[PDB]
Formats: C-alpha cells, structure tokens, sequence
C-alpha cells in the first residue's frame, strides 16, 4: 500500500527509478541519477507567466486571416490545449505513486506544474483572439478528429493507474474481486509502465512538435507573434520533457536501474515501435484534416507529414527503436529558429641581394 | 484576392500554383525546403499583384539560400530563373522553332539578317535537331543571372 | 474508475469541488470558486528560488550558536524538511484523483509544486551551514520525536488515498476481496476526504506556524538571518496554503458546493475538533524537545506553548470549531512583521474695547 511518508530507512541512492520504496525525505544534495536534477534546476530558470506576454495584436492578425487559415490555427490550438490538458494532470497522477527516488518524484511535479502553466496560456491565447473563449473549449471534447486520439493516448496513462491501484490495494499475486479472478502481477505493472512512458514520449517529442510547426509556420509569416512567443516559451519547456521521458526510458531499457526491465522492454520492442509508429500516421492523418480546406504560405500537407517522418526517425532513434521512415533532411530548416534557444615600409636590400634573377 | 497572370488575365489567389512551380524545382535536389523558399520570400499580397513579380520574389528566396550546409539551391533557383526567362522570351515554356524564332528576330533587328542569306529553313530546321533545351536543366544560378543580365 | 481525460462533455461550472467527473479540459476563462484561481494567481507571483537568498552569513552564525541553540534551530530544521517532504507529494497524490472542478486541480498542482521549492530551500539551508547534510537528512527517519509525529500526519493522507483506490476501482458498494468483506461507502470516502482537509489546514496553520516562531526569534536576535529571508517566503506561501484549505473546508462544511457534505461535516465536527486539539497539543510536546537542553533569549518551552494555544483558537474558529484553550493575547508579537508584508502681529484695539473686564 502507498505511503506518503514511508517509515523504513532507506538509502534512497540504491533505489530504483520505479516500484521502490515510496520517497520519504525529499533531499537535493545528492541524486542517483543527476539527470532529474539538472532539469529541474534548468526547468526552475525557465519559469513564465502566460500575461506576462503581449497577445493583444494577434488579435487583428487572426481576424485578416483567410477562413481555412482560421481553421488551421484554431484546431492546433484545441489540439494543444487538449494534450498539455493531459499532460497537466497525468504525469502525477500516473507517476508519483510508482517513484521511488526523491529527484525523479519532485522533477514529475515540475513537470507536471510547468504543463498547468502551458494550460493557462492556452487559455490566454483563446481569450485575446477570439470572442467567446467557450466556442473553442466546448469542441475540444466533442469534436472527432482530437476525440481519437485523445482517449487514445489517455488509455496507457489510465491504464497505468489502474494497475498501480491493485498493485497497492492487493498486492502481487493472484486475487479474487467479487467472483472474478485478478492477477496482478508486478511484471505486467512494470511493461504497462514502459508503455506508457512510450507514449508520453511519443506525445511530447512527436505529437507536440508536428503542433509546434504549424504555430511558427504562422511566425514565420509575421503572423500571431503574440502566440508565437508563447509557443517558443513552450517549446523550450517541451525539450526538458521529452528529455526527461527519454533518459527514463533508457535507463529502464540498458537494464541500469532494474535488470528486470531491461528484459521487459525487449518484449515491448514490437509494442512500442507500433506505438511510435501509431502516432505519426495519426499526426499525418491530422494534417490531412489540417488542410482539407485548403494550404498556407509556407505550409501544406505534405511539408508536414515530411516533417512527420522526420522528426519521427529523430525520435524513435534516440529511444532505441528502428525507424520506420526513409532518411530525410528536414523539411522546415526554419523552425530550429524556435526550438533551440598599413604597409610595413622597412625594405632590406642585401636580403633581396641573395637572390638571382 | 486576385492576382495578375502573365496573359493581363485574373484569377482567384492559389497557393497551390506555386506550390508546384516550387516542387518541381527542387524536385531531385537534396537538402532544399519548399517551405522554405516561401517564407523566405515574405511575399507581400496585394489585390492585383502581377504573377510575374511573385515568381521573381521566390526566384531571390532560393537564391540566397546556397549555403555550405544547402548547395542545390543553386539548381532549384536556375531551375526558376530558367522558367522565368523562358515565359519573358516566349510567352510559354515551350521554345519555339529555331526558323520561326529566327525570321521573326531578324525582322525585329535584333538578329543579324545574314541568318536567312546563309541558312534554308530545311538547315534551320536540322539544327533544331542539334539543339537539346533540357541543357538549360543544367545550369546553376549564378550562370543563368549571367545569361539573364 | 479513474481516467486522465474524462470523455463527458460536462459543465465543468456545475460539478463539484470532489468526486465529480474528473477534469477533462483545463480552461482558465470562468471559474464555480474563483478563490483558487485567486489563489494561483498569487502563488505563480510569489514564485521565488532558494539559491537567490544569500545564506553565506548563516554558516558562521550557526556555528557561532550554543550547543542547546544549535539544537533548537537545526530540531526546528528537520521538522520543517519532514512537513514539506509530505506536502510536496501528498496534495497530488490524495486529492488529484478527486478534483472535479479544473480551477481547484490546478491550485493543487500548483500548491504542491511550491511546497516543492521548499524542500529545495531546505536542502539549500542545511547544505550551507553543515559540513556533512547526510547527517541531518539521515536523522529525520531515525529521530524519534521526528519520525513519531510522520505518522500522525501521513495517516490521515494514507487512509484516503487507498480508499479513494476502492472507490475507483470496484465503486461504491459492498464488495468480497479474497475471503474479505470489503464495503466501499462514498459518504465514508467523503468522510475521509474532510477529515484529510482538516489535518492538513491543521499542518498549514497550526504546525508550521510554530516552526515559524522559531526560524524569527533566531532573526530577532539578527543571526540566522539568511535562513529567515526564506522562512518568511515560506510563511508568506504557507498563507496562501491555508487559505486554500480553509476554504475548501468551508464550501464543503456549509453544504453550498454538496448539499450531502453538510451533513458529513457535523458527524466529524468532533473527530475535527480532537484532529485539531491533539496537533496543538502535538506541537507542545515538539517544544519541549527543542528546550530540552537549554532556551535562548526570547523563546522558551512555555512561550512557544502559549502560541500554540493562541494560534490554534485562531484556525480553528476560522474552520468553524470550538476554541478548546483560553483566550490569550499574543505571546510574541513581534512575529506578525515576519508573517503578513510663529505669531500674528495685528491688534485691534477696537474689538479690545469691545469688553468689559
Ligand atoms: N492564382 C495564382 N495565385 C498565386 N500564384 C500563382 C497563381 N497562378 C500562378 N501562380 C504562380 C506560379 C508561378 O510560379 C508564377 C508565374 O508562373 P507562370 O506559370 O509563368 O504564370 P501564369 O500561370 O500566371 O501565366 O506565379
Ligand atoms: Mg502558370
């Protein structure tokens, strides 16, 4: 069972990253893995505020621009405000209950408060552009092409929850719930973990970036700059994240923190390249829906979906998966813009002398 | 919105013309970015903008795009400058004959008239066999500025 | 059963504070209690960090102290780190599941990160005035007056966290879980939820507060002084934090948020009120282990008592419980600094006959 304060004594260094003992004393002088650390330390000296930033101009440029360009603009902006709607909640609500080490646990509430401050921003975008902030919220829910892939990626967060709940309450082993058998088995815990870290990471270095071009695509015209600052604040925060679910992942994979887990994400291998791979044709099939209307300066289907593939392969590579893609130089060079940031007169003639003409 | 065509004519603003004029242009090249040429043009719409003057805007975006880490820019921005100096000369794409040029040239004066005195139209015509205008394919932009100016 | 993005489009106005649909869409346009969009307001401006406060002067200060002060300041030290180590977790972990309302989530969230900075500031101060920290952390678990008082607090945040797992994965109802009768009442989770509230203000308001008193008297006397910079950034968060429970307490005890949630805080108004007394009087036995060797100027075991008395009628009433010590005036009101911020000339002999003398 979960304990908020765990009594027993333990050397929080020889931990694991998950499915240790509960963190009792959150302590920062030292860290079995330095990583969590430094992005915590990186994510405290990006701390904003969403009014802090001019988004009154926006509100002329989204008037001028043409209707399918409205709609390019606003269902990225319902699609980003629905996934840091996840983000925002999920990452403690799914993780703090499994950490077991104090850097991890506190770096997974940074993170998860710094996704409520992308959540406010949304919020501050919406108001200042258009005029009842409620028509953009109430579609987020109902409309189809989010409703897809929202409860999509929510599954492998609930999942993960769910799980973790009879794993506390029952314990491993094989249980009986009301006539029905139940198994929990903490191996299962574990891969269904794993899973979940792969699909968060899909969302934040995949999903999140396909979303980021279309919001600086729009920059790049001088267009919605107010948004676009706000997004470049976000983006900068969206690279710590993804750093974050990858070292994550890595560690588990190369058998560092659990020897266990290093055999259970070869059995996953398959499961989380179809994740990956899930993602981009379901980002692709967004931009498809993005465009149906019609193509911006700068911007159309196929440019995005070749970013799809490409910032697929950059991804999945850096988790160990192989990449489902051809090879491809980047699509938008653009947006890297956005997400890293007395004559000497002395003559001597005998000198000149050795010499024979 | 509405732009002007090179005809005098108007039609309804399409991004997707140039999106294929751009496609084709940077089609077999590595490393180069549609996307980028278009936003590097910072082509400023106005009601009535000459469709000539939007080809020449995204000719100097691909052209100031040869870089070390980008050298096919230089193909895709001769392969632009080439298809705009072919509308300026013809009208179309399509060159014409070697005689019908040449009559209609000499009678401008600004041929020399001795063309017609030294060669048949049935020599004209076998040295339009000779000529290969896919060569024009071949040229990089700094050449093609060259012809141009 | 719990789910990270709720798939009912729901009125998000019109759901309660708890056990409502879980959020779906985090938007930050309208508000049912806007006392907690206040609240993140405040506490986002509030945002500071620990390594921004010169504490270089407090290494000397410290060791400069008396065996018996050193004693006092690095007990009250400890007590501090274990308090806000359960707080950075807890409100994530107990009520995070529970929230239906988007505006309070996030104070949540936002309330836990701070106290997250805390235990960073606490790292920070001990790591600066110590040779080795390992030994101060290693003794909060160890330590019996410390490791005694985790368990008082913890429990309350223990118990509604498992069943808040019965409520969510088997529901309301009676229910047989391997050979036990386990009953899941909702009124009892309800029940659990106030009285986890109730422990919590009663930390916030009443527990660190006489911490408080003893990181400032150390400031009065002008040593320690870096240390007291953030204690009183601290104390200026832990006033937001208060008022948060407060007011969550009081919706729920005036039946406005859930009409069923008056009733419930009348059956705990007494387990309420000894939750309360038993923390002052926690607090007191706390005091006599720091004096246990010796006062100092200004502070001794009965003057920190008599504010453990005078604070806890203040709470209490402010929650709408009996006050259970007397009436006192302050006992160190200093501490209040710390917590909140020629002659006219003319004659007229006319006007002088004008009299009869
Ligand atoms: N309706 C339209 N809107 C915007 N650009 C257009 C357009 N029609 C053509 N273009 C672009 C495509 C070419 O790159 C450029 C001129 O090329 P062209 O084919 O010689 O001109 P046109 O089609 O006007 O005769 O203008
Ligand atoms: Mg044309």
């Amino acid at each position: 069972a979960y304990t908020t304060f765990s009594q027993t004594k333990n050397d929080q260094l020889k931990e694991p990253m998950f499915f240790g003992q509960p963190v009792n004393v959150a302590r920062y002088d030292q860290q079995k893995y330095d990583i969590f650390e430094k992005l915590i330390e990186k994510q405290l000296s990006f701390f904003w505020r969403p009014e802090e930033v001019d988004v009154s101009r926006d509100r002329i440029d989204y008037q001028a621009l043409p209707e399918h360009e409205k709609h390019i603009f606003i269902s990225n902006l319902k699609y980003q405000t629905l996934l840091d709607s996840i983000q925002g909640r999920s990452p403690n609500v799914a993780l703090l209950p499994l950490i077991s080490i104090p850097e991890l646990e506190t770096w997974v509430e940074t993170w998860a408060f710094s996704e409520t401050i992308h959540s406010r921003s949304y919020t501050h975008i919406i108001r200042n552009i258009v005029n009842d902030p409620s028509v953009v919220f109430d579609d987020i829910v109902t409309n189809e092409q989010i409703q897809k892939r929202a409860e999509g990626i929510s599954s492998y967060y609930d999942e993960l929850i769910e799980m973790t709940s009879y794993w506390h309450l029952l314990g491993e082993g094989t249980h009986t719930v009301n006539g029905k058998t139940v198994t929990v088995s903490l191996r299962e815990l574990k891969k269904k973990l794993y899973l979940c870290l792969m699909s968060v990471n899909a969302l934040e270095a995949i999903r999140f970036y396909v979303s980021f071009a279309c919001s600086f695509a729009f920059a790049e015209r001088e267009l919605m700059e107010g948004n676009a600052k706000i997004i470049r604040l976000i983006a900068r925060d969206e690279a710590l994240h993804l750093t974050g679910t990858q070292h994550m992942l890595n560690l588990l994979r190369s058998g560092a923190d659990d020897p266990e887990m290093a055999e259970i994400a070869e059995e996953c291998k398959q499961e989380c390249y179809d994740l990956f791979v899930q993602a981009a044709q379901q980002e692709k099939d967004w931009a498809d829906y993005l465009f149906r209307d019609g193509s911006m300066i700068g911007l159309n289907k196929d440019i995005l979906c070749q970013y799809v593939e490409y910032i697929t392969n950059i991804r999945m590579q850096a988790v160990g998966l192989d990449l489902p893609f051809q090879t491809r130089s980047n699509p938008i060079p653009w947006i890297n813009t956005w997400l890293v940031s007395q004559i000497d007169s002395e003559v001597d003639t005998d000198d000149l002398s050795n010499f024979q003409l | 919105l509405l732009v002007t065509k090179r005809d005098g004519s108007t039609e309804r603003i399409n991004l997707d013309k140039i999106h294929r004029v751009l496609d084709w242009a940077a089609e077999g090249l590595h490393n180069v970015s549609i996307s980028q040429v278009e936003l590097r043009s910072h082509i400023q719409f106005y009601d009535g903008i000459k469709t000539s003057d939007i080809h020449e805007t995204i000719i100097k975006a691909a052209a100031d795009l040869i870089s070390r880490d980008a050298p096919d820019y230089q193909y895709l921005a001769a392969r632009l400058a080439i298809f705009h100096l072919r509308k300026k000369a013809y009208g179309q794409f399509e060159p014409p004959a070697l005689y019908d040029h040449v009559v209609k040239m000499v009678e401008m004066g600004k041929y020399d008239n001795h063309l017609l005195e030294d060669y048949t139209e049935e020599e004209f015509k076998q040295m339009d066999t000779f000529i290969d205008h896919d060569r024009d394919m071949t040229f990089s932009y700094a050449a093609v500025k060259q012809l141009e100016g």
